RNA sequence: CCAUGAGUGUU
RNA sequence: CCAUGAGUGUU
RNA sequence: GCGAUGGAACACUCAUGGUAGACUC
RNA sequence: GAGUCUGAACACUCAUGGUCUUCGC
């Protein structure tokens, strides 16, 4: 049962205290009365926040591994590569809010099958059924962003972020990119990887801010905040 | 000298610095963007598009998208193109606003609200083509095919220790599951059992004398009407699962005929839909060189080999074919090789929809295992 | 004072230091051979023996088998027991030739040839004796129920898979697999679905609404009828499947309240069976501490925390029981050895027929987890 | 792949083939020519039919390949097997002791036996015997005392259950086979601690060790003691 | 096979 | 789950 | 040996990526 | 980037063992 909801550090991101002593993080539902993931829904004052299981969601686990600023914000506009099912771009959009956009590209049709019944609801996302290693196929429908959002799991996945980037996020824009070091080289130590995706990176001109491992929410995952110079 | 932008918003034509020099907006039709958004992207330039560049009449239009410019040639300009141009970034950093100025959109919401519908009915219809694919149904046939493969094993499994309690002398004797359901599904108890009744079924003279012999010699217990009616209840579930299982290999025939013929002719049609299973689809397949092909299916083996630095697989789901697993060991590598580089040849022909040779794949084939089988 | 050597061959009385005092030879007769022998192991004497011992009048008798000894004593005899005594091992190292002395045989190879043709009789009635249990039964039974269910949710999960392709919003409108099956069953096409056919197979008004707009407005693709028909093969293997499972449910509780009644009155017939299942048999379950009977079915768990110092199981199989998986996880350590405790009982008041109890043993633990979840 | 010769070896009975793929395999004489009993292939040769003996599924072939420097079972030899299971390593057994040799066969697991049953329906060398080891006054009405006591059953205490079948039926200065089965008995301790303490209880019933050798990897977590009995 | 996302059955 | 024995299916 | 306490039940489906070693051009 | 050569395909059923810690009597 809830004791009470407070916002955290990050903007639109809160954290609701539980009596039993648990802690969770949360966002305010832009939608209220649905979920998305079968996450459950608290009810604090008025008003009624999504609990956001890090296990399940890299943005979430990011902040409790010490993500030190955010540059995902009330307003901000995403290009978000990988959008999956929906569940951690929901959550973007909960935080984003109504004048905030969240481009979704994703080109798995199975999957996009189920993100588009999380898009139905909220004109914050906007999916794009697409391969994100062709941005042309989609730079008629989106914007230039403030932050580019890249989960997919490729092996040179640095690369496509790389080149949208080049075609959308903003300069002095962020990125955050999740490294998948199983699906970039099995064979290979995943401290190697993240060493050698960063080094990419700096060369084609982000400035390095943090890098997060993401154990235990996630084996073999890191993730890096990088602010793209132009 | 232009740099052409085409969006949802319509078509705008810019100069080296940024600056609009004309436009022609899309009409705020759903259906109508969607179709040349679809359109657009094997190529075919915005309708708004033509009528722009027939009224600016450019001396050089730089494009965004490669495809385009073979059309935009063919309509007597002179084109080049651009992956993310300076003009095109300064175009999408100006958004909502130029949608408003050109008079898409009358405020930030309302350009917002549309092109939230536009991106739901861009996907709606992106997701209904891929569904339209008809590769998506032999593959999920043929995965149906193989569950009810492994539910038959499993079952004559059970049925046979299960019966084997009331006549456990004829596991040993009926090797085929079909059979043994057979005998157990018509029977139940064994002292049911005559000549006769067997012979109607079709067992021939030496295997009902020796099956009447196990019978009357029978170490089984003595079960009631009820024990046996549990029994034959798994019974005929496996005679009506080898019914479904021969039913869908027939559809599976059909549609291979019709998806990948060139693969069918060299693999037969269970075998060529598992091929699809793995890679996920034709154009999927397609892509795969020969070296890849051979593998499919034997993902543990080549992960374990490249961690462990172990032996790695030389065949994955083609051992199925029967000159690979009939053969032995050591010409079976060759052997594999030999098909994996008929097969990626047949995916291709068959994923460009080229003529059908799958005939012609098949008797180089046959005649280069036989170089083959001289070792 | 006299060894009473009881074999194949007959009843011998031996003195203290392996001397033939008397004795009487069976009849070369495998049937009632076999059944003196199987008697015995019971501690039933030989009918030689009992001849033989009035023949003697021993003032006292050892036996080889400890059960005979008070049976022996109710005939009047003063008995001791001696494990492998000197005198029994005089007997055997003077076979085969003592059966020709006492004229069981006439050579060595008759001999060995009645010996042969003995062991394989006596083998045979004792395979057909275990067959006769019927605690066999539950264990198929639940086994089979058990594959029936995998199998059914195998299906399932592809129906849902095969059939999104043409209507994919329904797999997220219809959780049951059981409906899903039906719908698709009876109507194949979408387009087929109509209010009263769906009122019919019993949905309500609001469900039926929900299905026919996504019908509607589905994204799915256009399928020939061929391409439903095979769909539909699995669906009503499915619907076949339900039916066998629910009738196989049903003889298991008629074989579980026969076989082990105690038992299936604290955690119903399909979980008391897999109980005997992993157990092996009754007779198993009945041998086994709570502690082990708690996590049967946790095998690899218990083992993988053996071997590297984990963590160990609370449970096995009997988290199904529902009181412990609907409970929060720090209460469920207590319910299961509360559980555990009651199926031990339970297990030898069935596999030595006791007077059944397990209503007050299934009262005793609904009180005790009372107690638990009121911490 | 074909016989080039078949040449008997220095144990009685036991042969070793050997194939043009220059690999050697061990065989016995087929007690009933014409038949097999697991699959193993017959070879002819010389007018004589062999059965290969595949020491990947029998623990004394796999002891033979290991080095085993004697053995007790030879032709005319009385052997008590306790753990017969389906008969594959009692089958070679019975090709090896012949028409006056005796193997009885004692195994518990009816399931298992019904098998076994049809292996000694065409043996009458080998007396099957559904029976538990750990109850010797059920069969002792059946068997004899013999030469050789060949010991494999899973059980934690198989040791202790080969003594006191020892104490019934060997004969004294007969001999014990005893494979012991280390994840049978303790799979959180390692094996070469299984083995001497197990050797030690034999040691300690007045059994002479005569021999132990590791059977990795014919069979992995096993070993095979041979023992002299001294009463 | 590994990592990741989404889910089902015994319930 | 580990070791051991016996087998099955795609064939 | 008994008790109390502690404490990782199993069976599966889909989607994305990760695809070897030598020698020859 | 081609080629040749080397080279551990999958899915399962049954049978026998191996059943923790702590604290108390
Ligand atoms: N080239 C590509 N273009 C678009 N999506 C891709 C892609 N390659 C991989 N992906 C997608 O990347 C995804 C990785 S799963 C990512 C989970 C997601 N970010 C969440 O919020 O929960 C998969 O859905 C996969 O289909
Ligand atoms: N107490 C006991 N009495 C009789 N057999 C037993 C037993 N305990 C275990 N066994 C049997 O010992 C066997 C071990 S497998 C042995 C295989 C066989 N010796 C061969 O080489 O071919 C199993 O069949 C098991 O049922």
């Amino acid at each position: 049962e809830v004791i009470t909801v407070k916002q955290t550090n990050m903007e639109n991101i809160y954290e609701c205290e539980f009596n039993d002593g648990s802690f969770r993080l949360c966002t305010r539902n832009l939608v209220p009365n649905f979920n998305v993931y079968g996450e459950r829904l608290i009810k604090y004052e008025g008003v009624e926040y999504r609990e956001w299981n890090a296990f399940r969601s890299k943005l979430a686990g990011a902040i409790l591994k010490g993500l030190k600023t955010n540059p995902i914000r009330k307003g901000t506009k995403v290009l978000y590569l990988g959008a999956a099912s929906g569940t951690t771009i929901s959550h973007v959009s909960d935080i984003i809010e109504l004048n905030g956009k969240a481009y979704g590209v994703e080109f798995s049709p199975r999957v996009v099958r189920e993100l588009l019944l999380v898009a139905q609801r909220r004109p914050n996302i906007f999916p794009l059924l697409a391969d994100a290693r062709f941005p042309q196929s989609y730079k008629s429908v989106v914007e230039n962003v403030d932050v580019l959002y890249v989960d997919i799991a490729q092996p040179d996945q640095t690369d496509i972020a790389i080149y949208n980037a080049k075609f959308f996020l903003k300069v002095n824009g962020d990125m955050l990119l999740v490294i998948k070091a199983r699906s970039i080289d099995v064979t290979k130590d995943p401290k190697e990887i993240y060493k050698t995706e960063v080094e990419k990176l700096e060369n084609s001109n982000f400035e390095t801010i943090q890098i997060i491992n993401l154990d235990p929410y996630d084996k073999d995952h890191a993730i890096v905040l990088s602010k793209y110079k132009g | 000298k232009i740099y052409l932008i085409e969006h949802v918003i319509g078509a705008v034509a810019y100069d080296e610095n940024g600056n609009i020099v004309d436009y022609i907006t899309n009409p705020r039709d759903l259906g109508k963007i969607t179709e040349e958004l679809l359109n657009n992207e094997k190529g075919i330039p915005f309708s708004a598009t033509v009528e722009l560049l027939k009224k600016v009449n450019p001396q050089e239009v730089v494009v965004e998208n490669e495809a385009e410019v073979p059309k935009l040639q063919a309509l007597g300009y002179r084109v080049s193109y651009e992956p993310y141009s300076k003009v095109s970034r300064i175009f999408r950093e100006s958004l909502p606003k130029v949608a408003i100025d050109i008079k898409f959109a009358s405020n930030e919401e309302d350009y917002y609200n549309f092109l939230h519908e536009l991106s739901l009915e861009y996907t709606r219809r992106k997701l209904r083509s891929a569904a339209q694919k008809r590769d998506l149904l032999a593959i999920q046939a043929v995965r149906a095919m193989d569950d009810i493969d492994k539910t038959i094993n499993l079952f004559s499994e059970r049925l046979r220790e299960w019966y084997s309690i009331h006549f456990p002398e004829l596991d040993k004797l009926i090797e085929d599951h079909e059979e043994y359901a057979t005998i157990v599904s018509r029977f139940g108890d064994r002292g049911f059992l005559t000549i006769d009744s067997l012979k109607e079924l079709g067992f021939n003279e030496q295997r009902i004398n020796r099956i009447l012999d196990a019978a009357k010699k029978s170490i089984g217990a003595d079960i009631s009407e009820d024990d046996l009616s549990a029994m034959r209840m798994i019974a005929n579930t496996i005679l009506d699962l080898y019914n479904i299982r021969r039913n869908l290999n027939n559809y599976l025939e059909g549609v291979m005929k019709e998806v990948a013929p060139n693969v069918t002719a060299l693999v037969g049609p269970a075998l060529g839909a598992r091929l699809l299973s793995i890679a996920g689809s034709l154009d999927e397949l397609a892509k795969m060189p020969a070296s890849t092909i051979q593998v499919l299916g034997a993902e543990k083996a080549l992960f374990r080999a490249l961690r462990s630095g172990g032996r790695p697989p030389k065949h994955g789901i083609i051992f199925q074919y029967p000159a690979i697993h009939t053969s032995p060991r050591w010409q079976r590598g060759k052997i594999a090789r030999a098909l994996a580089a008929k097969l990626a040849i047949a995916a291709r022909v068959d994923a460009f929809s080229g003529r059908f040779i799958g005939d012609q794949l098949n008797e180089q084939l046959k005649k280069r295992i036989d170089e083959i089988k001289e070792k």
